[PDB]
């Protein structure tokens, strides 16, 4: 349950910079894969399930092509399909 | 006719060397700057010497070695280099003072204020200001380990080490926070030292710990006695409905070593930190004792719609000019997230300082709504007052 309160309001805090003109919405989309597993390891999911939300990831920055302030709302809503809080504690 | 007196080394100088020295004749000896009579083992202030009937001085001449300065003085917080040669501490010697970066910096007036010399008077002495030490001022903000500016949807709010090098913990009435000031000073809030429903009989205790993230680190770290506390007038504990004034200084009966993990936060002096739509992170250890420290971001909004909210939400409302709110309804997390009586920390992009604008006051609806604080930038000179002191 915190889990997904804790990534919208990280959502809504990124649209709020985006409105403000300081993180621009298209360098968002760029993560490597040693930035994606340090911040998996660093909130405390399973070292098997990190594929997976590596996997999820990858597949919901993808799906979300608008390049727009609500971009980071329709992003969250792509993190919910696949269910990614089951891998976190 | 006692035979003329001989110098033995090259520094000594006789006093008006006569001729010839007879009967009751005598002669001063004295030596060159930097350098000082001798005799022996032991020092000498003045040397004179005459005749002994016999043709034999009474005393023999001495030896005028080179002064010694000694060790030069402890600088706190710093420390010294041998500008010349190591060890020798002696006449005409330089060395360079240093300050232990990034956590001091030594007061400015450049190869000029750290130089200091071994003089002929027998003590290290600058230019400027001989006879004192420089001193090594704190750096307040700059942190060593900032948080990230990329934030990403999937966000820990977990706080690593070194991003909030200011935190404190007080165990006090209960779990509160505030900030690191100087190496002596705390920030925290009035209401966490003064209870606001219980009042009367105070279970006085305090504790002050600083230095970690998790708890158990932080209380092994050790207990930071206070000496001084010093609370604004303008709070007042039996009006539990009013918070005006929450704002309190400690004062350390002995000052912290600075280092990576602990580090003040300057004051802030022009309002643009205020403006709306400034990011702040709050840090705090949650509630419900929870281990790590937890920040959140939050954004400051409107005072106008924060009124609106609170009078629709038939509260008594103690809003003022001294007060700012932060976050967003729409926030799905509680307002309580600015866990203790922490700060809401800002940075200025400008100077890439982390500056302390406002302080976890009252938050009257542990549930989800804005959240209130307490204008720093107001209370500046009340603090530099009781700072002063």
């Amino acid at each position: 349950e915190d889990c997904e309160n804790i990534f919208h309001d990280n959502a809504y805090l990124l649209k709020l910079d985006c409105e403000a003109g300081r993180v621009d919405p298209v360098e968002y989309d760029d993560i490597s894969d040693e930035e994606i597993y340090e911040i998996t390891v660093d909130v405390g999911v399973s070292s098997e399930d990190q594929e997976k939300v590596a996997k999820i990831i990858r597949e919901c920055i993808a799906q979300v092509s608008t390049q727009d302030c609500t971009k980071f709302s329709e992003i969250y809503d792509c993190y919910m399909k696949k269910k990614i809080c089951n891998y976190y504690p | 006719k006692c035979p003329q007196p001989k110098t033995l080394d090259e520094f000594t100088i006789i006093q008006n060397l006569q001729p010839q020295y007879q009967f009751r004749d005598y002669f001063i000896a004295t030596c060159k700057q930097g350098y000082q009579l001798i005799e022996g083992n032991q020092v000498l202030h003045s040397f004179t010497a005459v005749c002994q009937d016999d043709g034999t001085w009474h005393r023999a001449m001495p030896r005028c070695k080179i002064k010694d300065c000694g060790q030069p003085r402890n600088l706190p917080n710093g420390d010294f280099r041998y500008t010349t040669t190591m060890g020798v501490n002696t006449y005409k010697a330089r060395i360079q003072y240093y300050c232990h970066e990034p956590y001091y910096k030594m007061q400015t007036r450049e190869s000029e204020q750290g130089v200091y010399t071994c003089t002929a008077q027998g003590i290290w002495k600058n230019e400027q200001k001989g006879e004192k030490i420089p001193r090594c001022l704190p750096v307040c903000g700059k942190p060593v380990n900032p948080v990230e500016q990329r934030q990403r949807i999937i966000g820990g709010q977990k706080a690593k080490m070194g991003n909030f090098p200011w935190q404190v913990f007080t165990n006090i009435h209960g779990r509160g926070g505030g900030a690191l000031l100087g190496d002596r000073w705390i920030l925290t809030a009035a209401h966490t030292l003064y209870p606001k429903e219980h009042e009367a009989q105070s279970n006085a205790s305090l504790d002050v710990f600083l230095g970690h993230t998790n708890v158990e680190e932080l209380m092994k770290l050790g207990n930071h006695p206070i000496r001084r506390v010093s609370v604004h007038p303008d709070y007042r504990q039996d009006e539990s409905y009013n918070f005006e004034g929450d704002i309190a200084l400690l004062e350390l009966e002995n000052s912290v070593t600075l280092g990576p993990n602990l580090l003040p936060i300057c004051l802030p002096d022009n309002d643009t930190f205020y403006d709306l739509g400034l990011m702040g992170y709050v840090s705090g250890f949650g509630v419900m004792e929870a281990h790590d420290l937890r920040f959140v971001r939050l954004p400051v909004a409107n005072p106008q719609a924060c009124e609106n909210w609170l009078r629709g939400k038939n509260r008594m409302d103690v809003f003022s000019q001294n007060m700012f709110c932060a976050g967003h309804p729409s926030l799905k997390q509680d307002a309580c997230q600015g866990d203790a009586g922490g700060v809401f920390a800002v940075r200025d992009p400008n100077t890439d300082r982390w500056v302390a604008t406002g302080i976890v006051s009252w938050g009257i609806g542990c549930s989800r709504g804005y959240g209130f604080y307490t204008k720093v930038l107001n209370y500046v000179d009340w603090i530099k007052k009781e700072m002063e002191e």
